[PDB]
Formats: C-alpha cells, structure tokens, sequence
C-alpha cells in the first residue's frame, strides 16, 4: 500500500513535468484577465468618429463648441468601454466565486475529512487528499482505493442449514464452486460461515434463490471437547 | 444542462450588406470581435456542460438480452431497438412535449450550431449509465464494473439506509410490484400533463424570446430617419447618410451588447444547473445518497437518468 | 501518408456486462491511485 | 473475543503487541466444570 502510494506520487511529479495542459484552468484564467485588460487598453486607440484618437490634438484644432462634440464621442465610447470591461469582469468574478466555493467545500470534505460522495474527491473510493498551492488556485492530490483484480464467483442471497434462513451481518455469501463462504463486499477474503458472521430470520420457503449448506457453530466443538472431557472422567470413575 | 449554441456575425447584425456601415463600425472596432469571443465562449461551454453531466463513464455498458432482474421491470426506461432513434419509452414522452421566427433570425446573421453530442449519443451515455446501475450497482463508478444479482444490489441499498437486508427479501414481490407501479405512474404523469417539464420549456422560451427581441430591435428608428439601413443609404450622400447610419450603428450595437450581457448572465444560471446536475448524476446515479432529500423525498435507494431536450431527468427511487 | 480525417466519435469501448441472477465479481486486489484535481 | 475480530498470524502486522484476550465463554464453562467435578466426587461417596 505504501509502495503504491509512493509510485503514485512519483507519477504526479512526472505528469506535471510531462504535459503543457495540466494547469489548464489556471493558465486560462490568467489569459482571460490579461486579454480583457489589453482589450480595454486597445479601445483607447479607437476614433469613435472623432478627428483623432488623441485628446490634445482636438483641442489644438477646434473651439469650445466643436471640441465638445468631438470629445463627447471619445467620452461616450470610452465610458462604454469601461462599462463593458467591468461587466465582463463582474461576470468572470461570479464564475470564480462558484469555483472558490467548491474549492472551500473540497478543502473541508476532501482534506479535513474523508468523503463518501461518489467521485466527489477524484475517481475511486476516497481515502484522503493533500492540498497544494498554485498561482491564484489550489491543487488537490486525491488518494483513492480503486479495485484492480476482480474474479468471477457464484453467489446466493441467503443460506439454509437448520431449515431456518441465514444472512451475512456484513458482507455477501459466495461459492468457490465447491464450498460456500461469506466475505466483505469490497475485497475478497472468504470466511467459514458461522453464527458470528450471520443473523437469522424465518424458514426456507420465502427467500427466492436460497441455497443449502451447513452453518458452523464455534460453541459446538467447545462443548464437544467438553463432552469428551466429561466421558474421560466417567471412564476413570468406572476404574476404582 | 445546456442550451442552443447561438452564433452571431456582429457585423451581420449591425451592418448587414453595407460597406459604409462597415467603415463606420471600424471606428468602434473590437466591440464586434469581443462579443463574438463572448458568444463563442458560451457556445463551446455547452459541449463541456453536456460532457460533464453525461460522459461520467468512458466505457459503454450494455444490458444482457435476458432480463432476470428479480421482477424489477426496467423495460420502460431501457432503450427500444424497434425505434428509428434508440431512446427508451419514457424518453420519447420527454422529447414529444418540449417545443417563421427561426427563419427570421436566420436572415439576420443569427445562427444556431448543433451540439457536439447528438441526442442519440446522449441516449447512448444514458443507456450505459442506466444499464451499469442495474447490472453492477455503484461498483461501475468507483472501478471496473462488478456484476451483482439485482436483489443483492437492493439489499446493499437497504443496508445503506440502515434497513436490514431480510426486510428486502421477505417482501421482494411487493417491492418489485411497487417499483413497476411507480414507473407506470412516471409514464402516466409524463404522458398526461406538460407542466412538470416547465423548467425546460421556460429555458427554451427565454433563449427564443431573447433572439426574437434582438431581431425586433432591427425594426427601430433610434432617432435616425429610417429603421432600414438601405433606405438611409438610398436617400442620403456621404455627408448626411453617415450621420443617420452612425445612430443606427450606435443603437444596434447597444442592443447587441445588451443581448450578449443577458446571455452571459443567463449562461451562468445554466452552468449552475449543469454543475448541480453533474453532482446529482455523480451522487444519486453512480452512488447512494446519505444526503437527505438531495435525491428526492424519502430515504435514497437508487436513481435512473433519462435524456431530455437540453436537460436531464432523474428518476429517484426512495424507501418511505 | 498522414491526413486530416473525419468520423462520428465512438463514445468508448463497447462492453456487455457479465450479469446473471447468481453471479458476482469481487476484487482480490486493488490499486491505491492518486489524481491531481486543479481548481481556481 | 467479542470486542475484537481475528485474522492471520503474528508475523505480518508491523508493531503488533502481546496481551491476553479474554473469552467470556471460558469461565462460564469452567464454573460448569467445578459444578461437574462436585458431582463426580459425590458419586465416589455412595
Ligand atoms: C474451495 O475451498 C476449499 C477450502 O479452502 C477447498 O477445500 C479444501 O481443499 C484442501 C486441499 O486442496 C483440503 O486440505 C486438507 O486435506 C486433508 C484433509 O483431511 C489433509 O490431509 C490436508 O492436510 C489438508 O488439511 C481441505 O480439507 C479442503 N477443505 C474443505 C472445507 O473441504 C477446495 O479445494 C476449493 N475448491 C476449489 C475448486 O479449489
Ligand atoms: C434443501 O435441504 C432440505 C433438507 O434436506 C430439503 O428438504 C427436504 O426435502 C424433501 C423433498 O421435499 C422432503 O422429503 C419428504 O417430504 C414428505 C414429508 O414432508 C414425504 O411425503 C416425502 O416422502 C419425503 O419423506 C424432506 O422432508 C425435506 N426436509 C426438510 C426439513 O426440508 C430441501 O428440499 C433441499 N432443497 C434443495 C433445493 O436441495
Ligand atoms: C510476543 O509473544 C511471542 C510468543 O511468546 C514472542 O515470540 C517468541 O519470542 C522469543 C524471543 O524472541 C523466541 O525465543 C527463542 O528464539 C529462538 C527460537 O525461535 C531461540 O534461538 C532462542 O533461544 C529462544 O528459545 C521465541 O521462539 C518466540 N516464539 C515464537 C512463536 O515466535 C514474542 O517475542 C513476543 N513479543 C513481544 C514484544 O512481547
Ligand atoms: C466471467 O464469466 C463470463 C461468463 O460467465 C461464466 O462463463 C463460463 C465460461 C463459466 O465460467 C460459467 O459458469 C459462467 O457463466 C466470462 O465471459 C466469457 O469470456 C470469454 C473471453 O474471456 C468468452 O470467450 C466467453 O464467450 C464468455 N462467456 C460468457 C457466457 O460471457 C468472463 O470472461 C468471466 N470473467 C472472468 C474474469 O473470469
Ligand atoms: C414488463 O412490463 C411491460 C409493460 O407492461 C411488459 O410488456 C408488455 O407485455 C404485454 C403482454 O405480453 C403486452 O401486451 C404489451 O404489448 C407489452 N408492452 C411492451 C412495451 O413490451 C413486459 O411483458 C413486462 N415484463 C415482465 C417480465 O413482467
Ligand atoms: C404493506 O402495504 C402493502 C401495500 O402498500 C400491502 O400490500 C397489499 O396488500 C393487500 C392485502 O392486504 C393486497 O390486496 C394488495 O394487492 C397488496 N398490494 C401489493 C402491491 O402487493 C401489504 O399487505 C402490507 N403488509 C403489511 C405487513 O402490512
Ligand atoms: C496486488 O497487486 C500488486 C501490484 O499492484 C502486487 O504486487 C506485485 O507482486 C509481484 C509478484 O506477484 C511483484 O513482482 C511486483 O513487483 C509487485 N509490485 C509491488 C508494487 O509490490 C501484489 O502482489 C498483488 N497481490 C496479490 C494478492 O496478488
Ligand atoms: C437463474 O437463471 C436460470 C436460467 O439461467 C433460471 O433457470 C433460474 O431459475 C434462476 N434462478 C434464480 C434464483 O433466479
Ligand atoms: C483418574 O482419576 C484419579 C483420581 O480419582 C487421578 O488420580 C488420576 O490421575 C486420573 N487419571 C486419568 C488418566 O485421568
Ligand atoms: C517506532 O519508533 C521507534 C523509534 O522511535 C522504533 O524503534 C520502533 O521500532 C518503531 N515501531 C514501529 C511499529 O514503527
Ligand atoms: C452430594 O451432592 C448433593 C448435590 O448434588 C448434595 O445435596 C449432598 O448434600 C451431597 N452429599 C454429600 C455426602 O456430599
């Protein structure tokens, strides 16, 4: 388990070393803030119909009545440029808030604890995650237990022994072909079916697909060996 | 989950067939490109939102031909090979109920691109998700799919709500009969009314209305002598025409900035809905919610996705 | 001999599941896997 | 034995320690042995 984890962290350094696209979202946000700034700058150059883009030149050619017309184009167009960029930015910001609020919830549920939500803390059953800082962002190193070598087995919902019906307390009942066992639902480790592994309800008539086997009782040979202890004190007590 | 991929030629929507208007529009410049970048942003986003909700598994699971699912009769929500498009039964009810203006927009340099995923591809991901859920329980989400007998899955679910697995098996008939009875009402409901789908219809009707309203702003004078560009250009020369055109460019450009601002904002609503739906898939469909009411009222057992026009339906199953 | 092609996207590999009314699969082994997830 | 469960042998667990583990069934039977032995002994008597 430790070796697989060490092997996986190795692959993270390798992955981040190998591809350009990994930090995609963060590199995207930076590109969008810079592109929007340069777009805002570039509207300063636009004439809007005024005889120049350069505000002093206009003063140098027109009086207070005609400069007011030409300048009011640049003010109206420019003010429309700031009202545009700030709208795009208030919207952009609203995307980032939803991202941040998820990232806060993931910090709480994937770092300060272990989530049961499926695929919420990366693909596979969650074990833990390690947070890492980035330019304007966070990276989570999610650690999961992914099933890897499955094998086919026969199963039955329940077992009949004393003509009562029996169920796993936790786990499932499975046959290797020749013998029935009980095991945990998420890793193969078969066990002898016993009273302690199981619980009982009703007779064998209602449960569809129920099968017949023994149930072993760990009290029983502890009393059988105590019956054979008892008989040996009787045979000895026949001797005197 | 998504909406129409609008695309507009801003030059088309401001300056349709005028070079005079084109030269005047260059006095403003990048506003035309900038809006197209914004609409292109939302248009590419639809393929993300639709991948995020449906493409949660990268392998195409399929049903066995035999249907020994303990009496649970999914045939109403699984695909139908007899159909010209392979959706289920319940998905045709969804497609039949949600609804010249579309040509009038087309003449004005407005366009609607098709989504990357065809509605059959959406039915195909849905088929894999649903068949996976039945044949394999949650296990196909967390790793390679492990088969399980359907009543053994249902026992796990019952234990997931702390109800004991014998309480399933001791009533398996009543449970399957109620599951079948409930899907019978899902059909009867979705066949009868259309009001339950009103969330999707209201999303279409807003997007369609915003395109109608943006179209209807072309027929506006804005205080120029005509609402029609050409009727100015026909009547006035290069001194006078420009002043009446510069008003229509201004009024129209303001009318576009407005529609795009509305649509970026609207698209933030749909993205919240996409993220919620992706989570609802990831937790109710690929899992079992311990979250209360998050997968419908009652204790969560399991949920089945069904495709819908630009959206998704979850059929949540609950113990009550 | 490389060229730009066009195709309907195959959504993945096809896989009919080994379902039966009495069949289960169980992992005898597992991988501990780590992923990155990046957030703004 | 009821608070715990059992698997494997002493080699595999890094840092496993030694102690008794109680069995509640043990003196519950052993007192039944003292009860039995008192019957055995009395049956020597007659
Ligand atoms: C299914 O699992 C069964 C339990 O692991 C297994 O049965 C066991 O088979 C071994 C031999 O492979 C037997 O080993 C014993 O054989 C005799 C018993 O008198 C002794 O000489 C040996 O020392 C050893 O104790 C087990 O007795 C037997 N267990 C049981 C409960 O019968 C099956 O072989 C497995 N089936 C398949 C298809 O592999
Ligand atoms: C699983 O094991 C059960 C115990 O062996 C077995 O039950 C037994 O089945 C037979 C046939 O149904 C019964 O046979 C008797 O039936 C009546 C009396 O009730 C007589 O008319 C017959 O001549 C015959 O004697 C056994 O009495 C019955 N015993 C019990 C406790 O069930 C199941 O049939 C087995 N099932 C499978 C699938 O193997
Ligand atoms: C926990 O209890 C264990 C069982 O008593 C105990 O294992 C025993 O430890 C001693 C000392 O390490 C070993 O002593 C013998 O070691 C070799 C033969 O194996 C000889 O060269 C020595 O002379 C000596 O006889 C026992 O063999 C060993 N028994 C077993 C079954 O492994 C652990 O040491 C105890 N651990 C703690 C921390 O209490
Ligand atoms: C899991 O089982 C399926 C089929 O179920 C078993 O198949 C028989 C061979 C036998 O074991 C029966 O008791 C079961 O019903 C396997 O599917 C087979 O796969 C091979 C290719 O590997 C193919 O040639 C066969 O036609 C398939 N048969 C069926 C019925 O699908 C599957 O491979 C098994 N998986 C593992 C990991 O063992
Ligand atoms: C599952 O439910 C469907 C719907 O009732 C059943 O299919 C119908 O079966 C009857 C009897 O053969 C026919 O009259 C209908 O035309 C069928 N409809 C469809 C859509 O196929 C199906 O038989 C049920 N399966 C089980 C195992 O009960
Ligand atoms: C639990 O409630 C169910 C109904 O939800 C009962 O099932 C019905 O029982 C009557 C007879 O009492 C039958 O006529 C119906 O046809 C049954 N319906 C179904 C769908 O099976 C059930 O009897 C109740 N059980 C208990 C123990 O109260
Ligand atoms: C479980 O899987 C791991 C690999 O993921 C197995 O470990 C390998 O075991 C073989 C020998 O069988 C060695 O050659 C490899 O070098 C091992 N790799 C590691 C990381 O140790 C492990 O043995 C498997 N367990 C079982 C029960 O099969
Ligand atoms: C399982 O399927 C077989 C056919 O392959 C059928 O004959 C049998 O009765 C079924 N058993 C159960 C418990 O469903
Ligand atoms: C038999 O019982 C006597 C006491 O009555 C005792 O001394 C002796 O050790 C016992 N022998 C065996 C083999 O149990
Ligand atoms: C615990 O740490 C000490 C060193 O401080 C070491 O000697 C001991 O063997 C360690 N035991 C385990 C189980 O790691
Ligand atoms: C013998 O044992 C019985 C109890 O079973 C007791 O009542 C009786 O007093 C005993 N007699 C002697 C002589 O020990």
């Amino acid at each position: 388990i430790a070796n697989q984890f060490n092997s996986a962290i190795g692959k993270i350094q390798d992955s981040l070393s190998s591809t350009a696209s990994a930090l995609g979202k963060l590199q995207d946000v930076v590109n969008q803030n810079a592109q929007a700034l340069n777009t805002l700058v570039k509207q300063l150059s636009s004439n809007f119909g005024a005889i120049s883009s350069v505000l002093n030149d206009i003063l140098s050619r027109l009086d207070k009545v005609e400069a007011e017309v030409q300048i009011d184009r640049l003010i109206t167009g420019r003010l429309q440029s700031l009202q545009t960029y700030v709208t795009q930015q208030l919207i952009r910001a609203a995307e980032i808030r939803a991202s941040a609020n998820l990232a806060a919830i993931k910090m709480s549920e994937c770092v300060l604890g272990q989530s049961k939500r499926v695929d919420f803390c990366g693909k596979g059953y969650h074990l833990m995650s390690f947070p890492q800082s980035a330019p304007h962002g966070v990276v989570f190193l999610h650690v999961t237990y992914v099933p890897a070598q499955e094998k086919n087995f026969t199963t039955a919902p329940a077992i009949c022994h004393d003509g009562k019906a029996h169920f796993p307390r936790e786990g499932v009942f499975v046959s290797n072909g020749t013998h029935w066992f009980v095991t945990q639902r998420n890793f193969y480790e078969p066990q002898i079916i016993t009273t302690d592994n199981t619980f009982v309800s009703g007779n064998c008539d209602v449960v569809i697909g129920i099968v017949n086997n023994t149930v072993y009782d760990p009290l029983q040979p502890e009393l059988d060996s105590f019956k054979e202890e008892l008989d040996k004190y009787f045979k000895n007590h026949t001797s005197p | 989950v998504s909406m129409t991929k609008t695309s507009v030629d801003c030059t088309m929507y401001i300056c349709g067939d005028s070079t005079e208007c084109s030269n005047l529009l260059l006095q403003y410049g990048s506003f035309c490109t900038q809006l197209n970048r914004a609409l292109t942003g939302i248009a590419v986003e639809q393929d993300k939102n639709t991948q995020e909700v449906f493409a949660q598994v990268k392998q195409i699971y399929k049903t066995p031909p035999i249907k020994d699912f303990g009496g649970f009769n999914f045939s109403q929500i699984l695909p139908d090979p007899s159909k010209p498009s392979k959706r289920s039964f319940i998905e045709d009810l969804l497609f039949n109920k949600v609804t010249d203006l579309i040509c009038a927009q087309k003449f004005n340099g407005l366009t609607v691109l098709p989504p990357l995923l065809t509605d059959e591809m959406i039915a195909q991901y849905t088929s894999a998700l649903l068949a996976g859920t039945i044949t394999s329980g949650w296990t196909f989400g967390a790793g390679a799919a492990l088969q399980i007998p359907f009543a053994m899955q249902m026992a796990y679910r019952f234990n997931g709500i702390g109800v004991t697995q014998n309480v399933l098996y001791e009533n398996q008939k009543l449970i399957a009969n109620q599951f079948n009875s409930a899907i019978g009402k899902i059909q009867d409901s979705l066949s009868s009314t259309a009001s339950a789908l009103g969330k999707l219809q209201d999303v279409v009707n807003q997007n369609a209305q915003a395109l109608n309203t943006l179209v209807k702003q072309l027929s506006s004078n804005f205080g120029a002598i005509s609402s029609v560009l050409n009727d100015i250009l026909s009547r006035l020369d290069k001194v006078e025409a420009e002043v009446q055109i510069d008003r229509l460019i201004t009024g129209r450009l303001q009318s576009l900035q407005t529609y795009v601002t509305q649509q970026l904002i609207r698209a933030a609503e749909i993205r919240a809905s996409a993220n919620l739906a992706a989570i609802k898939m990831s937790e109710c469909v690929l899992g079992q919610s311990k979250r209360v009411d998050f997968c419908g009222k009652g204790y969560h057992l399991m949920s089945f996705p069904q495709s819908a026009p630009h959206g998704v339906v979850f059929l949540h199953v609950t113990y009550v | 001999s490389q060229s730009i092609i066009a195709y309907t996207m195959s959504l993945g590999a096809e896989n009919s599941v080994a379902y039966s009314n009495n069949s289960i699969a169980i992992p005898t082994n597992f991988t501990i896997s780590v992923t990155t997830e990046i957030l703004p």
